[PDB]
């Protein structure tokens, strides 16, 4: 659940957020920080189990 | 002989513990602990 939680989140940041005379705004990173978050909580998850 | 018997029969009661602790022994790891040592040994290689 929280690795489906992370990469939608993801994807959906991608998308740019300011419009108009200035553009873009999306940052960059989402993808490797959802990827760092899903990966960091399953060592969690390992040690619980 | 009724002294006899007290002793054989303590006796078996000493078979008893020995055997039981020599199957403890033996199987010293079950197929539960190592798995746990596989898990935790897991989470660590998630450092690179």
């Amino acid at each position: 659940a929280v690795q489906a939680s992370r990469l939608a989140g993801a994807a959906a940041d991608l998308v740019p957020n300011i419009f108009g005379f200035a553009g873009g705004g999306s940052r960059w990173g989402a993808i490797a920080e959802a990827t760092g978050y899903v990966m960091e909580f399953s060592a969690n998850v390992m040690n619980t189990e | 002989d009724a002294e006899k018997t007290v002793l054989e029969k303590s006796k078996a009661g000493a078979q008893s513990r020995f055997d039981s602790y020599g199957k403890l022994y033996d199987e010293n790891i079950n197929a539960g602990e190592n798995q746990a040592m596989t898990l935790r040994a897991s989470a660590a290689g998630l450092t690179t």
